[PDB]
């Protein structure tokens, strides 16, 4: 929606190369997908009409039984085709020019996602998922269109420019990004996964004692800190670096199943809780680092472990990199 | 742009076109805004910039069966230095990326005074690599990336703590900051370089640090090129 | 002289600690998982 | 010729068999319990 | 370039105009304090060699 | 009394490098974005009024 | 007061005599004399070591450190690792070794800033 | 409101009736102003926008011959959590207090993340004392209000200059500005406190503190509860 055509092209160009197994064969994603295009050079007065098929296009294959997940980039775009047709009605401007109806429209449109159960029989069950992109004016979420969609929708993945610029990717702002789902999604990490949630939560309170370390240490330095700030400040770091950060354009890390993605939170917690224990049993942090850096570069370097080598060979990888980890922290603390 | 579409499209050239002040252009179309008695944007700018300003850069690309194309480079003055105007900040939502001139590096003596951080090329993914130029090539610049910034954070942290005080990582990463502004960023301004010999120069700032310290780079490109000499 | 293998003591006083960590493995570990299940 | 030492440090080697001995006897103990509470929901 | 992340208005805007005022001062009387503190540290350098 | 007072000055100088570079700068910054979006709100209002 | 004490790390030229004729050489309630005797080539550098960390670390009474060359120069790393404020540790010459003001640690933090 | 009106009078039910989302209907009255051309006040809202939220808010209460009443809850979400938006603060100047949930508090891990200080119920006064809650409730809360305020200026405090060099009573403010957001504000969902656990909650969180800065408490109810 009112976004670049080369967007498009690019696609168009991909989706037919790359291949999903969700039928249990080799098959191009192409196959599955539907584009509506309206780039920015478009009619203006379009980008709306884009976006309400889109979301009917969606709405039908949920009726189909399939999940179906649309993506709007950007709604931002779809926002400022309302405020100039606004504009050339000469209707009175509500929040940054636009019309006042703007939050209404929003939050009608996003009521259209949902788990649902189809109208007719036989019985059948869809869902359709709404991402949409937001592109305030300025980088500034103060933006009328962002302060109604964060009213509306319930996970904000939140971006930061900062990160962006140092080519971290993605560029998730940790401290203001939420998902209001985690609560509901329990009941599927006890079936698969037990200890996810555990973890995803220890790694958020290791993000944030870094996060207020840092604050402390720009101003007065690494100086004055427990060996236990400086582990956390160091295995945020490596977090943020190896985990959080993830090359969407490589043959490793364009896709991270989750499983992948739990044995790695389950390398870096290990990393910490050993390094923590190896510490408070005496252990100096500085020499104890010197000596395990190669156990550090293994946990970092876990992430280019294939996920195209299998679950069971990846899993087993994991599982020697906790050993091997653990055998090597005992090594260096006696 | 219809001069170039003719050349590019119809007659099957290359055309690269330069649009210099696109903010003399802004400033027209919110003259004429004002003139309308429109209800202004931000600062004062027409709420319809964004469409009007897409209408003149999406007039650029390749087209199916057609074997010429439009490259756009035009130039942007963003006043105050500040990035986030709505003259700059439209046209990065609109265009493909961004060379960013730093008035920083111009003081500092430096030229081109282009800052990689704020810039982008958004078709880069795409056209560099193996077949195209050489696989160590997004390895690089990534890595690159994430070093120059490490520098930029190490010199803010001196100007407190002062240079004793900085780790040894730090203290490499300023090391490749002022290496990599005064060597690789600096350039004559009728001097070319081969992409491959700025990946040789990239390289060599890259070996200012232990090989374990190249996080971003794959360990097969960092086998084949970080040795290499 | 420069041949004594204290390190024999290391090795046992590693295996000591090595028991005293069984304790504490099945004190907390029961204990943690035991507390999850209730 | 002090080689010894690096063969005793078995230790080392009995720790870590230790440990996997004690995640292995977890798994048996959290048993009793873990039928015990699904029992009750079951009744 | 970096700032607090604290909501536009008037108040706010009074409110950080002081405290620019106030670390300004607070700069110049740290400044003052440093000087003072780095004669008395030449002068004991001086005398603890003697 | 150069014990002490060397731990003093080095707390002292930080601090106004920190004042100066860090916490100046940002005050600075706050206080142009809360202009400039003061100024956005004024324009709105005025321009509403105006319509 | 809180602290007050003397403490003495120098051979029996020193420690038993000179000052000990007014400074004395045991505390009110202790039986270690925050002294060693530091016998030419009987005490251990080790032992050394040890000593100026009772003296320095292990208890609080001692108000200076008064510590002989001979040891110094041997316990070079650890009295230059020390960066404390209270035990204001002084290096004394003795017998026929000079004051080598290029040696001790207080004065070369001096020279290294700021001159 | 005319439903729970019918049960709170002509029926004499005392009723809580909660207008979730209140913040909302605003928008639809912005939308409707708009559509009419109206002179739009702040942020484009109709001028009239404290009387139709005053004709709404204004809608509970108890009344002398009945023995029914109207306890109203409107929930309100400020945008860009701007207490100065014309909603939150038209409903400010409208309500009898504000319960304030915080974004901080939230991030923070603490449930429920009420920042008490922005927060305020203008009928306490009334409803706290002798004989009908306790004698210590007012002194206590206006104790609790002048620790918290003083912990939160001792936390920025340390946050620029670290503790080092900030008093001892901004120690004791630290430690206190701790357990008051961990223990007392935190509260688990289901968890149900009488009014007195809270009242002796607080007395022991303002025991971390000496009886003589405790000086928003009179000496009468500083002698009988600062020593229990």
């Amino acid at each position: 929606c009112g976004e670049r055509g080369n967007e498009m092209a690019e696609v168009l160009m991909e989706f037919p190369e790359l291949y999903t197994e969700m039928s249990g064969t080799k098959e191009p994603i192409m196959k599955r997908t539907t584009l509506v295009a309206n780039t920015s050079n478009m009619p203006v007065a379009a980008r709306e009409a884009s976006i309400y098929t889109g979301i009917t296009l969606a709405e039908y294959f949920r009726d189909q039984g399939k999940n179906v997940s649309m993506i709007a980039d950007s709604s931002s775009r779809w926002a400022e085709a309302l405020r100039e047709i606004s504009g050339r009605l000469g209707e009175m401007p509500a929040d940054q020019g636009f019309p006042a109806y703007l939050g209404a429209k929003l939050a009608s449109f996003y009521e259209r996602a949902g788990k649902a159960v189809a109208l007719g029989s036989p019985d059948r069950t869809g869902s359709v998922s709404i991402v949409a992109a937001v592109s305030p004016a300025g980088g500034d979420f103060s933006d009328p269109v962002t302060t109604a969609t964060l009213g509306i929708t319930q996970v904000f993945w939140g971006l930061d420019k900062k990160l962006a610029q140092r080519k971290h990717f993605p560029s998730i702002n940790t401290s203001v990004s939420y998902s209001k789902y985690t609560n509901v999604l329990n009941k599927f990490y006890d079936s698969n996964y037990p200890e996810f949630p555990v973890l995803r939560d220890r790694m958020k309170e290791i993000l944030s004692n870094a996060e207020e370390l840092e604050q402390v240490v720009q101003l007065v330095g690494k100086s004055a800190l427990s060996d236990s700030d400086k582990i956390t400040l160091d295995v945020a770091t490596l977090i943020k670096e190896d985990f959080l950060q993830q090359n969407g354009y490589s043959t490793y890390d364009a896709f991270c199943p989750i499983w992948k993605t739990f044995d790695m939170m389950r390398a870096f917690i290990s990393y910490h809780d050993e390094a923590q224990k190896a510490v408070a049993n005496g252990a100096n942090w500085s020499k104890l680092a010197d000596s395990t850096g190669d156990v550090k570069h293994a946990v970092s370097s876990s992430k280019f472990f294939e996920p195209s080598r299998g679950e069971k060979e990846v899993h087993g990888e994991f599982e020697k990199l906790l050993s091997t980890m653990q055998e090597r922290f005992a090594e260096s603390t006696d | 742009l219809t001069t170039a579409e003719y050349l590019a499209y119809q007659t099957e050239r290359h055309v690269l076109t330069i649009l210099t002040d696109m903010s003399s252009y802004a400033d027209a179309l919110r003259e004429v805004s004002a003139a309308r008695e429109e209800v202004p944007g931000r600062r004062g700018y027409p709420g319809y910039m964004y469409t009007d300003l897409s209408t003149i850069y999406e007039r650029a690309g390749r087209v199916e069966g057609r074997n010429g194309s439009i490259t756009q480079i035009p130039i942007l003055t963003m006043p105050n230095d500040d990035i986030t105007h709505p003259i700059p900040d439209l046209t990065g939502y609109i265009t493909e990326g961004q060379i960013f001139v730093d008035r920083q590096l111009h003081n500092k003596g430096i030229y081109p005074p282009i800052n990689v951080l704020p810039s982008l090329s958004r078709l880069m993914k795409s056209a560099i690599g193996e077949g195209m130029t050489r696989k160590d090539h997004g390895d690089v610049s990534n890595q690159l990336y994430a070093k120059y910034a490490i520098g930029k954070d190490a010199a803010a942290m001196k100007a407190v703590v002062g240079e004793e005080a900085l780790s040894i990582e730090d203290k490499l990463s300023l090391e490749f900051l002022e290496k990599f502004e005064k060597t690789f960023i600096t350039q004559g301004a009728y001097e070319d370089r081969t992409v491959f010999e700025s990946l040789d120069q990239a390289w060599s700032l890259l070996r200012i640090y232990p090989k374990e310290m190249l996080n971003r780079i794959s360990p097969k490109i960092l086998d084949e090129f970080y040795d290499r000499a | 002289a420069f041949i004594r293998k204290e390190a024999e003591e290391k090795a046992k006083e590693i295996q000591l600690k090595a028991d005293q960590e069984y304790e504490i493995e099945k004190t907390n570990i029961v204990r943690n998982e035991t507390n999850n299940i209730d | 010729k002090e080689a010894h030492e690096i063969v005793s440090k078995a230790r080392k080697y009995r720790q870590d068999k230790l440990k996997q001995a004690k995640t292995d006897a977890a798994k048996e103990i959290d048993s009793y319990k873990i039928q015990k509470d699904k029992e009750l929901k079951e009744f | 370039g970096n700032r607090e992340q604290v909501f536009p208005t008037r108040m706010t805007l009074g409110l950080m105009k002081t405290k620019l005022k106030g670390a300004n001062q607070g700069y110049s009387l740290l400044k003052r304090k440093s000087e003072a503190l780095t004669k008395r540290f030449r002068d004991i350098t001086k005398r603890i060699d003697d | 009394a150069f014990i002490i007072l060397d731990e003093v000055i080095k707390v002292t100088n930080r601090r106004v490098n920190a004042i100066e570079h860090v916490i100046i700068p940002r005050t600075e910054n706050t206080i142009a974005y809360i202009n400039s979006e003061l100024d956005e709100l004024d324009r709105e209002e005025f321009y509403r009024l105006k319509k | 007061e809180k602290r007050t004490l003397i403490a003495v790390i120098a051979d029996e030229d020193t420690t038993t005599g000179l000052l000990l004729a007014g400074i004395g050489q045991i505390t009110p309630e202790t039986q270690e004399k925050n002294f060693f005797v530091y016998q030419e080539g009987k005490t251990t550098k080790e032992e050394i070591t040890d000593k100026f960390n009772h003296f320095t670390e292990e208890r609080d009474d001692i108000a200076i450190l008064l510590i002989n060359q001979h040891i110094a120069e041997n316990i070079r790393a650890r009295v230059d690792s020390f960066t404390n404020a209270f035990p204001a540790i002084l290096e004394i010459p003795s017998k026929d070794h000079p004051y080598d003001p290029e040696k001790d640690s207080v004065l070369k933090r001096v020279r290294k800033l700021f001159g």
